[PDB]
């Protein structure tokens, strides 16, 4: 038995999961449950996207994080430092940038933290942003040159990709992310409203078709009539 | 502290209820789940005032359960105690840890880290209490508390209380 | 679009639930009742009479805390042990008695414009000199002078049962 | 409130009330009984007006 | 039309569970001690703002597997628009 | 930089973001290619 | 040549010395009497194998005490071979430093902070901690001990409550010894200092060996608009 108010899912807001949030929600035999002494749903602790950054990364200069889109090859120094944008391609789980010169292109490796610097520098804002969780139970410091440590994130890199009638009502009786299927869903903050069959049916409520088309009050007016 | 606060709450009635009076019954339940009720968001809930003018909106029949839901718009005076607000009472129980003050339906319980120096605990005398050389604090003893901090559970609330500021201690 | 000031007494941030300005049920804008224990003693047995009242339609300490308690029991159900332990502790802490006396005391003090928060620790707790007001209501500070203070308390002890 | 399937809910509905030792006005059967009578004290809230189910 | 029988199948007649949902974050990261009748959504540092829902054991499952997913699906028990 | 300033203190350096990088037919024939262009004094 | 460089490098110096170990003042001191040095011409110089080397260096970039600067070489008789400089970059130095100070400076304030607090609480069996506010809620039915949760068994007073003085001492001492710090910060805020770079550290550049194999020029590619991150200045 639980003191909290019993309500209804009536909207499902997607969102992606900000750093802070993940070591916030994480609460480390932690996740008997040695945190709750419990019924327990389950304590978290602490690759789809590549085309999506890709994009963001080719539409927004490559220096000052300022809206130029992807043919564009110039800052066009309004606010700007003028740098040409390289073209960027997918190689493997990797973002390669050309520069032509002005005789081969110059060609280097988009590391991911200059990535993540750029996007930080960027100008949904509560839900979802660019820059943007162990599953429960129930579900360079030395050395190490430059092509060992890159030998390791990407080995780091593709493991993660590889890792990602019983009651007398029924007796009588006898477009949303969600009801689509969800990345993309979290990466716009794509609020659903749960009014379609599906949501209701992923949830468990009573959708409202047929029976359910309408809410059966009580009323007291009748009622002192009736006696 | 004491307010006066108009409060909402959701009351739910079984079918055995559902006859021409069930109004009355409505009112019976207000009293017998919100009044002495520890919510922890509006304090402790004391007394429900106008108690003949009760909002008794229209009931919902849930889908499975079968009971109906009313909101129930209400006024009651609610004690909700502040950290860093004075407050006055009873000392109830004594105890090398420290001592819990009474005050309302609420208890303050001061550690020994938050007395002053001078005062000593004592188990010698019967009931144990607290001796100092200006006077002794003990169950029964009325003590001016100060609230330095609040956990407001969903229902539940606990306070702390110190007594080493000026101005505070035994009356 | 909704996602994540702690409460203190002395810098007078009561929270959400308690701000200066609260909506009724009506929708009309009000001030938040704030009451002196003198004051809520009144209104809690006011309140508990005229509901006696309806049921049955359809002075020393010792006396009034006795009063206190058998209609206390007759006017309410189950679980009500904490409102027994808050008469108690108002019957024996209160400073105003009469209905007379709790209306001049807010007559004195609403003239000075402070929160209804301050004003009830005013007639709820006793003191003697500015100083001590100051000190144990933090919130009064650079709000009311000394001498309007001492005027204020030296009246408050005038009304004062007993 | 706009100013002034429901029978298979509203006899399913009454039906589970009546099970649970309800008041009858007039347990399937007994829903039907008030129904024909116009006993069942209920409003369908269409998705909104209130319509009572007397009327 | 039978909405009452579908939830019934889906529920009662399969995975039911009931999780704890925090109020300003839809996540179900809520520690709710029972036995002490106490609730907390540490991220938050809440503890009265605490709801229960029922929902398929399996949708559980699948917000959690979204939530290791770097996917926050935020359960609201309230409308916006 | 942009913590050290708003901590109060004089920062040393900048953002490297902040940083920018930076006819018709002649008729005068047999004489076209001896004379010099003074186009401006 | 103006005295400002002469206390920045001061400063280095002091900061090294104190704070870093004596292998990490070899490394950084070498980089300082020389402008920029190579990676193969440092190794010479202190005598100490690439795996020695490895800590050092890496620690240094992670404080931002150093910079590295990757460029190609095309020797006339070899292979062309990627060589590695090490030089200071003065802003990010000064910059890095401050900041550091500031956080250990704060810190212990903190601390200090802290420790006047309350004690609190900690379970013996689970080694559980518990806040004087969280215990409070917990004693039992009889008003005499703190039970756990998980445990149900009488709670123990926290320790650190005689150290408040320790802490004061801690930061006396912090305080008396980071003065030259302080000191040579302020000097340095007093001037402005220009953005060193890989070409104009070379000017100030002392060559270590007689035939070093590393070339200690800069040829950028002509024509070339590719940037690299952290590699322009003001
Ligand atoms: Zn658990
Ligand atoms: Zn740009
Ligand atoms: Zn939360
Ligand atoms: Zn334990």
């Amino acid at each position: 038995y639980s003191s909290a108010p019993l309500r209804t899912v009536k909207e499902v807001q997607f969102g992606l999961f900000s750093p802070e949030e993940v070591r916030a929600i994480s609460v480390a035999p932690r996740l008997k449950c040695q945190t709750c002494q419990e019924e327990c749903p389950g304590h978290f602790g602490h690759v789809g996207f590549i085309a999506k950054i890709k994009k963001v990364c080719e539409c927004v200069c490559m220096h000052c994080g300022k809206l130029l889109c992807k043919t564009k090859m110039v800052c066009e120094t309004r606010g700007g430092c003028g740098n040409t944008q390289p073209t960027i391609r997918k190689d493997g789980l990797k973002l390669v940038g050309s520069w032509k010169k002005d005789d081969e292109p110059e060609l280097r490796v988009l590391s991911t933290e200059e990535i993540l610097n750029i996007f930080k520098h960027i100008s949904n804002e509560v839900f979802s942003r660019p820059e943007w969780p162990v599953p429960p139970p129930p579900v360079e410091h030395n050395g190490a040159p430059h092509h060992a440590i890159e030998e390791a994130e990407s080995l780091l890199q593709f493991h993660v990709a590889t890792y990602m009638p019983q009651s007398e009502e029924t007796r009588a009786e006898l477009t949303g992310a969600l009801m689509r299927c969800l990345f993309e869903a979290g990466a716009s903050a794509e609020l659903d409203d749960c009014r379609g069959v599906s949501e209701n049916v992923i949830l468990g409520q009573m959708a409202p078709i047929g029976t359910g088309a309408f809410d059966v009050m009580i009323d007291e007016e009748s009622l002192v009539k009736y006696m | 502290m004491f307010f006066i606060k108009d409060l909402s709450l959701n009351i739910t009635l079984h079918p055995s209820f559902f006859g021409p009076r069930m109004k009355q019954y409505l009112k019976t339940k207000l009293l017998e789940e919100v009044e002495g009720s520890c919510t922890g968001k509006f304090g402790y809930i004391l007394c429900v005032l106008d108690y003949d003018n009760i909002d008794i909106q229209r009931g919902r029949i849930l889908p499975t359960d079968g009971s109906a839901e009313f909101n129930v718009k209400y006024r009651a005076v609610v004690f909700k105690p502040f950290k860093g607000e004075v407050v006055d009472g009873t000392v109830v129980s004594c105890s090398q840890h420290g001592f819990e003050v009474q005050v309302g339906p609420m208890k303050v319980f001061v550690t020994k880290h938050l007395m002053p120096q001078d005062l000593t605990f004592n188990a010698g005398s019967n009931p144990p209490s607290y001796q100092s050389s200006e006077d002794v604090i003990t169950i029964k003893s009325r003590i001016r508390v100060k609230i330095e901090g609040c956990i407001s559970q969903v229902s539940s609330i606990h306070a702390i209380g110190s007594i080493k500021e000026d101005y505070l201690g035994a009356i | 679009r909704r996602l994540k000031e702690e409460e203190n007494a002395a810098t007078l941030q009561l929270g959400q639930e308690f701000q200066l300005k609260q909506i009724n049920h009506q929708g009309e804008e009000e001030e938040l009742i704030a009451l002196n224990l003198s004051e809520a003693r009144l209104v809690i047995k006011e309140a508990l009479v005229e509901r006696r009242r309806a049921f049955k339609r359809s002075e020393t300490r010792e006396k009034e805390l006795e009063s206190i308690d058998v209609l206390l029991e007759q006017t309410t159900g189950g679980n009500n042990k904490d409102l027994k332990n808050t008469m108690q502790y108002l019957t024996n802490f209160s400073r105003f008695r009469d209905q007379e006396t709790v209306g001049a005391v807010i007559q004195l003090l609403k003239s000075t414009g402070l929160h209804p928060f301050e004003v009830a620790q005013l007639g709820s707790l006793a003191c003697d000199t500015a100083d001590e007001a100051k000190t144990l209501i933090p919130s009064l500070n650079n709000k009311i002078s000394d001498d309007e203070l001492e005027r204020i308390l030296k009246e408050l002890s005038n009304l004062e049962t007993l | 409130a706009i100013p002034k399937y429901e029978r298979a809910r509203i006899l399913g509905t009454r039906a589970l009330q009546i099970s649970m030792n309800a008041p009858v006005f007039v347990p399937l059967r007994i829903a039907m009984k008030e129904l024909a009578e116009k006993k069942i004290p209920l409003v369908i809230r269409r998705y909104f007006e209130d319509w009572s189910v007397e009327e | 039309g039978a909405a009452s029988f579908l939830k019934e199948r889906l529920m009662e007649a399969s995975d039911a569970f009931r999780v704890h949902i925090c109020g300003i974050c839809g996540l179900m990261t809520v520690i709710a001690k029972l036995n002490h009748n106490q609730f907390e959504c540490k991220g938050c540092d809440n503890k009265i703002d605490i709801y229960q829902i029922h929902i398929p054991y399996a949708a559980k499952l699948l917000f959690q597997e979204l939530m290791a997913m770097n996917i926050t699906p935020r359960l609201y028990t309230d409308r916006s628009r | 930089p942009r913590k050290l300033q708003d901590l109060g203190l004089k920062p040393a350096s900048v953002d490297p973001a902040t940083i920018k990088r930076q006819k018709g037919k002649i008729t005068n024939t047999h004489m076209t290619g001896i004379l010099k262009d003074y186009s401006h004094r | 040549d103006r005295p400002i460089d002469d206390i920045v490098k001061n400063l280095l110096k002091f900061v090294v010395r104190g704070f870093y170990g004596g292998s990490f003042v070899l490394v950084l001191d070498a980089i300082l009497f020389h402008s920029v040095l190579a990676e193969d011409d440092l190794k010479q110089l202190l005598s100490i194998n690439k795996t020695e080397l490895g800590p050092l260096i890496a620690r240094l970039r992670s404080d931002r005490l150093i910079s590295i600067h990757k460029q190609r070489e095309y020797p006339p008789n070899s292979k062309s071979v990627e060589r590695v400089y090490y030089y200071v970059k003065y802003p990010h130095a000064i910059d890095a430093i401050k900041w550091k100070v500031h956080q250990v400076v704060q810190r212990l304030k903190d601390d200090l902070d802290k420790n006047s607090e309350p004690n609190g609480y900690m379970c013996p069996i689970c080694l559980t901690k518990y806040t004087q506010l969280e215990a409070v809620q917990l004693l039992n039915f009889d008003r005499t001990e703190f039970l756990c949760s998980l445990c149900d068994e009488p709670l123990v007073e926290d320790d650190s409550g005689k150290k408040n003085k320790e802490k004061q001492d801690k930061l006396n001492r912090l305080m008396d010894q980071i003065q030259p710090i302080i000191d040579s910060l302020k000097k340095i805020d007093d001037s402005r200092i220009e953005e060193n770079t890989f070409e104009i550290a070379l000017a100030r550049l002392i060559p270590p060996q007689n035939q070093s194999h590393a070339a200690y020029t800069y040829n950028p590619k002509k024509g070339s608009t590719m940037f690299r991150p952290g590699d322009s200045a003001p």
